[PDB]
RNA sequence: UUUGCUCCACACAAUAUAGAUGGAUACGAAUAAGGCGUCCUUGUGGCGUCGCUGAACCAUAGCAGGCUAGCAACGGUGCACUUGGCGGAAAGGCCUUGGGUGCUUGCUGGCGAAUUGCAAUGUCAUUUUGCGUGGGGAUAAAUCAUUUGUAUACGACUUAGA
RNA sequence: GCAGUCAAGCGUUCAUAGCGACAUUGCUUUUUGAUUCUUCGAUGUCGGCUCUUCCUAUCAUACCGAAGCAGAAUUCGGUAA
RNA sequence: AGAACUGGCGAUGCGGGAUGAACCGAACGUAGAGUUAAGGUGCCGGAAUACACGCUCAUCAGACACCACAAAAGGUGUUAG
RNA sequence: GGCCAGCAUCAGUUUUGGUGGCAGGAUAAAUCCAUAGGAAUGUAGCUUGCCUCGGUAAGUAUUAUAGCCUGUG
């Protein structure tokens, strides 16, 4: 449908997150992730926290090298989460995660270009008010992860380049609105208008 | 069973006026100011006239009523400590030893700085928590008090005291030495 | 952390230039020759350069090297190396930087009489060495057949492998070890029967 | 046991050379279709009476319909129970549409709140509150107070593209 | 300094709010809340909408911002006899969303001749205003 | 070691392709709350309005889009130039100036299209690469052997040699 | 072999600080049985030496709770390999 | 370890129960279209992130027969009686 | 007529829609209309008490300046 799609993590649920992610993989979308450190898990921190040391210890006994590898970084953890879904091991298993990336932030492209959401996967559609979750970046730095204080430093950084953005975006369309308005009551206006629009 | 409304009343003063927008609450009154995050919460607040504010839970089940209360309580005890304000005073309690109570400063600072207690040679140091300010009583003996605006403030520095005088390796029953807080009260008095 | 840009100076001793190549007495020496130019037209290349690590940069390190020729060793391929400047604020350190070019520091400007410093260097060598040795083991006992400095269990039947925590033979020595705390009971000065 | 049918159900022992006549007796009875109904009707009366399908005859089944389907009821219902450690009588409130509507709830609790399969449910009485305030549970005389209105808090659309160009809004 | 505390303002469910039905036979269709079964029922009733008095799953049907003064319990011929009275119906026509409403409709309902003609139609509106969207 | 290397231009040839076929269309934050407009005392402010899905928005007519005329507008847009800025998270992209030049379906004309036979993806994308031509641009090193011993089972390492 | 529940008792007094009868519910698989499934064209048969690693039902070391903890010493319990 | 009746495995593939002699389903010539069984339909994976009413929050939750275990006894957790 | 297709009309099988006429039943139950009685989650009116000029509140009050419920037709 689209050439690539890029996916404004924050408050989206893992697992949730994975699910759809590697489907649209699979049938041959493209997706890069952004903000995996915003990115949500239920239940309250300590769970997520145990959970994650559960799996710290799993390890090839006469090697610890050549077994299990844990991974800290939210994106990591989320590729992952993701990976685990799809057939990783097969010809298509490799094909559909070389369309795949996972960002922490917002980088080059990505920052420019327009990010979007997954409803059925937002946590606060679908979480309960009352449950309690968890947020990736917090997650991945108690089992430490090492960029926590830098990503927040740029994307910081980005947040305010654009505001600025926008800023000067609104404003030109409420001239674009002014304008298209100047031209309403007009002959053309009425007949499209006539027209449903 | 999930209750389809209660709600509750926190009523308000002539010196203060509250101003929640999402669930940040700000309570300004003559003693100074103070503000609390409920977003952990679910409730609605509703002004209904200058000196009252209802709030509320909409179908909600025990767990999440129970919690109506306790966010009128907290936000009723931010308008006290804004007009009368909180008065937590302690007493040193010792056998034998004199226990020696002292404000020190390091770098801006003020700790609360307790030596000798049981003789122990160590010197115990508390910090002094922003908001709260502490007075060394006078015509009492052995009593400390800590003052301010905020009720979680002031019991925490409070605790904070008398808990760094826990007693160990003897049995506390006869070994009774310590700070403890011995009258919790208001700033400004008859009320 | 990642490299930026990287300035340096303009005239460089054959002491360092040796430390580019494996061939110099073959080579043409040709090495920093282009680069050398850069300071031609006016200044402008470098001071943007320059420019560019004070915009930016969390961190400024500085370039050295060593006279080895001072040193009475044979070696004549100086050493070269990174020294992160630990003085105030990136503008400040990077003017530092473009003060020294081409310029020597003392070493009393680093170390002072009592000071405690850590010392990185690659152990001395010992080459392919068995286990009791290499690994502080137990020697076997006398009678034993077939060899002696060894380990006897290698490990249990399971899991059925050898593991990476039990000692094998094998290179000895030549490990790089960063040692703390060692004091300076003098620092000397070569111009000073 | 699926979206129920109420039912008249009437049987009678059959009729014998010197007991022409026998008595006629009947059940309202909750299921879904009138296969289910006269199995359910043989089996409360072989709980009742001396006699079996083999013995008797049903005489009618008629589906009664709901008197006022859309009149909100306030209904009283009394249902025998078994638990995995032993049987118990109990009494609900139900404050639907139509009998019907309100026995199909019932077996849905019952199910959710004591784990109580088909098999293990009598329904002895359904019957219409007729005076509010002998309306007995808490949780339903809720909802008979004057002026009544609430809020629906945190609305959440369904989606019908698994991507959206927006944040969503659960505002109502 | 007065107080200020901010409101948070939901439509409700009470006896007289108009939903939008969502789900099925009726669907677009508008009705009344007549009486109210629970925290998840109501029963609602649309006559001049066509839409038979009944109850429904509030899940069903999502509420409008009109209201009217309809008795709980009210039966469908005064819910009709209040209905006309209030006038809701002209309301709810001149509203963003019954009006967005008939706008997505039409533009469903165009021919692919209309569709050209809407064509050629944005590129002389888009002319003029372009035009001016330079000018100050 | 038979005139080699590199950037930019075009030419031919191959070799590919995890799968173009109008547009990946940029705040942030909250969700028991927000966006936008406007006002002002500039605030946790007043007032307005919107949501209830992008079912949008933008683009979209012309031999796959030909050859031509005029008009109204001074608008839009492509391309190569040029002016001044901004972007290091992977910046390698963004914005702004000025003349030039093409197109404009904003409007009104002249001409063309068939026979591809009643459909046959009916070929319009972008990867690496090879060979000559000519416009700039540049003129090394590593290895063997010897050699040191801060190194070494052998390789490796570390030195040295116009 | 190890851990419970009930509490008649023990503990100057006082069931449960520390213990616990009569009963009764369990866990464990370093006891020994029971069995005979796998190997009899062969899986080297006791113990020590050596060395690694894991388990916790923790002896010591860290921080606690309890006591028939005054102090000293000890006992019971928790987080804990 | 040993008897009764049937049905199976042994001699038997196929679909389900991840895996598996015996369970569920169904018994096989070579094929095409259709419909289903048992069992399933977030993704791995064909197939509703379907509908509906409740319940449940676990600092060792739970998750489908045979089946890959848990009990006495307790809880002012919460739900209905 | 060799290879391969497209469309049409049909035949066997099968799948997914739109639409027409009928039969049951409490000859559905409801709605609706008629009528009789009723009551409260008591509409109008009335009383009374506070109360920024009527708004609340707590009485009376059964269709009034809303309506509902129940049977019978
Ligand atoms: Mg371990
Ligand atoms: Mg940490
Ligand atoms: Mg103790
Ligand atoms: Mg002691
Ligand atoms: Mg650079
Ligand atoms: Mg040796
Ligand atoms: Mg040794
Ligand atoms: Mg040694
Ligand atoms: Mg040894
Ligand atoms: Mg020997
Ligand atoms: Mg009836
Ligand atoms: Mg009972
Ligand atoms: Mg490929
Ligand atoms: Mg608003
Ligand atoms: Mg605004
Ligand atoms: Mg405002
Ligand atoms: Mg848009
Ligand atoms: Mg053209
Ligand atoms: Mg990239
Ligand atoms: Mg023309
Ligand atoms: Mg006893
Ligand atoms: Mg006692
Ligand atoms: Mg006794
Ligand atoms: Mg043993
Ligand atoms: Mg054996
Ligand atoms: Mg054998
Ligand atoms: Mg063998
Ligand atoms: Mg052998
Ligand atoms: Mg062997
Ligand atoms: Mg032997
Ligand atoms: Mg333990
Ligand atoms: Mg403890
Ligand atoms: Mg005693
Ligand atoms: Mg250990
Ligand atoms: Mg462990
Ligand atoms: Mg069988
Ligand atoms: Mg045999
Ligand atoms: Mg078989
Ligand atoms: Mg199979
Ligand atoms: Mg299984
Ligand atoms: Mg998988
Ligand atoms: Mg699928
Ligand atoms: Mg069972
Ligand atoms: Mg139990
Ligand atoms: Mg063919
Ligand atoms: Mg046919
Ligand atoms: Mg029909
Ligand atoms: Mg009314």
């Amino acid at each position: 449908v689209e050439p690539v799609v890029v996916i404004d993590g924050k408050g989206h649920l893992v697992g949730r997150l994975a699910s759809v992610v590697a489907k649209q993989l699979l049938n041959g979308q493209k997706i890069v992730v952004v903000r995996a450190e915003e990115l949500n898990i239920s239940g309250e921190f300590f769970r997520n926290k145990l959970k994650y040391h559960d799996f710290l210890r799993k390890a090839t006994a006469f090697n610890k090298t050549r077994g299990p590898f844990h991974f800290r970084a939210p994106s990591r953890i989320f590729y992952k989460a993701l990976r685990g879904m799809v057939s990783h091991k097969t010809a298509r298993g490799k094909a559909a995660l070389e369309r795949l990336k996972v960002f922490e932030g917002i980088p080059p492209p990505y920052d420019k270009k327009k990010r979007v959401v997954v409803p059925q996967a937002l946590r606060v559609l679908r979480l309960k008010p009352g449950r309690k979750y968890t947020t990736l970046g917090k997650l991945s730095t108690s089992v430490g992860w090492k960029y926590e204080d830098v990503v927040a430093k740029l994307e910081a950084k980005r947040k305010v380049s654009s505001a600025e953005y926008y800023a000067k975006k609104r404003a030109f369309t409420k001239k674009v609105a002014s304008a298209n308005a100047t031209a309403a009551e007009s002959d053309v206006a009425k007949q499209l208008a006539a027209l449903g629009y | 069973m999930k209750y389809i409304q209660t709600e509750q009343q926190i009523e308000v003063p002539e010196g203060v006026t509250v101003s929640i927008k999402s669930r940040i609450v700000k309570v300004v009154g003559p003693r100074g100011t103070l503000t609390k995050n409920l977003k952990h919460i679910d409730v609605t607040f509703t002004k209904v006239n200058n000196q009252l504010i209802k709030v509320a839970v909409h179908n909600g089940g025990r767990k999440h009523v129970a919690a109506l209360r306790t966010v009128k309580s907290l936000v009723d005890n931010m308008i006290t400590g804004v007009t009368k304000g909180y008065k937590y005073k302690m007493r040193y309690v010792y056998a034998h030893f004199p226990i020696n109570v002292n404000i020190v400063e390091k770098d801006g600072a003020k700790f609360i700085e307790v030596r000798n207690f049981l003789g122990d040679k160590k010197i115990r140091n508390v910090p002094v928590r922003d908001g709260v300010t502490i007075e060394f009583s006078t015509n009492v003996k052995d009593e400390i008090v800590l003052s301010g605006n905020s009720v979680e403030d002031v019991s925490q520095n409070a605790a904070d005291l008398q808990q760094i005088c826990r007693v160990r390796n003897k049995d506390i029953r006869k070994f009774l030495d310590g700070i403890y807080v011995s009258h919790k009260g208001f700033i400004t008095e008859d009320l | 952390l990642r490299s930026l840009t990287t300035v340096w100076a303009e005239h460089l001793s054959d002491e360092v230039k040796r430390r580019f190549y494996k061939n110099w007495y073959k080579s043409k020496k040709k090495a920093f020759t282009k680069y050398s130019a850069k300071y031609a037209q006016d200044g402008a290349g470098i001071e943007r350069e320059l420019a560019r690590i004070k915009k930016y940069a969390s961190v400024v390190r500085v370039l050295v090297h060593t006279q080895i020729r001072k040193t009475p060793l044979a070696q004549k391929k100086a050493h070269l190396a990174e020294i992160q400047l630990n003085g105030g604020s990136i503008s400040e350190k990077v003017d530092w930087a473009r003060e020294h070019f081409e310029k020597t520091v003392a070493v009393d400007s680093v170390f002072e009489q009592n000071e405690m410093i850590d010392a990185i260097a690659v152990t001395k060598g010992h080459g392919f060495e068995g286990v009791t040795h290499r690994w502080g083991t137990k020697k076997l006992p006398r009678k034993t057949h077939r060899g002696l400095r060894k380990v006897a269990c290698i490990g249990a039947w399971h899991p059925a492998h050898v593991m990476w925590s039990v000692a094998r033979a094998g290179q000895r020595g030549y490990h790089s070890r960063t040692s703390i705390n060692h004091k300076i009971y003098r620092v000397g000065k070569g111009d000073d029967e | 046991m699926a979206h129920f049918k109420e039912y008249q159900v009437i049987g009678r022992r059959l009729p014998t050379e010197s007991v022409p006549e026998p008595k006629l007796f009947r059940m309202r009875i909750f299921a879904s279709n009138e296969v289910i109904a006269k199995s359910r009707y043989w089996y409360f009366l072989q709980k009742l009476h001396k006699v079996k399908k083999a013995s008797g005859e049903i005489v009618s089944i008629n589906q009664i319909n709901e008197a006022h389907p859309t009149k909100v009821k306030n209904f009283g219902v009394w249902v025998r129970y078994d638990s995995r450690s032993g049987t118990h009588n109990m009494y609900k409130e139900i404050r639907d549409v139509s009998r019907v509507a309100a026995v199909e709830t019932l077996y849905q609790d019952m199910a959710a709140r004591h784990r109580a399969r088909f098999r293990s449910i009598h329904i002895l009485k359904v019957a219409e509150i007729e005076k509010t305030a002998d309306v007995k549970r808490q949780y339903v005389k809720q909802f008979l107070t004057k002026d009544l209105k609430f809020p629906l808090p945190h609305r959440v659309q369904k989606s019908t593209k698994t991507f959206s160009y927006k944040r969503p809004s659960t505002f109502y | 300094t007065d107080s200020i505390v901010k409101a948070s303002n939901w439509r409700l469910v009470e006896v007289g709010r108009v939903v939008l039905i969502k789900k099925g036979q009726s669907a677009g269709k508008l009705a009344a809340i007549v009486e109210i079964i629970d925290q998840k029922k109501v029963l609602i009733d649309g006559p001049k909408a066509g839409v038979p008095r009944q109850a429904i799953n509030l899940g069903q049907v999502v509420l409008t911002p009109l209201t009217f003064a309809l008795p709980r319990g009210a039966r469908t011929a005064t819910v009709s006899k209040k209905w006309a009275a209030a006038a809701v119906c002209e309301k709810w026509a001149a509203s963003s969303w019954a009006k967005k409403i008939a706008q997505r409709e039409r533009r469903a309902a165009l021919t692919d001749f209309e569709r050209f003609q809407v064509m050629v139609l944005r590129k002389q509106k888009r002319y003029t205003v372009k035009k001016a969207l330079a000018k100050a």
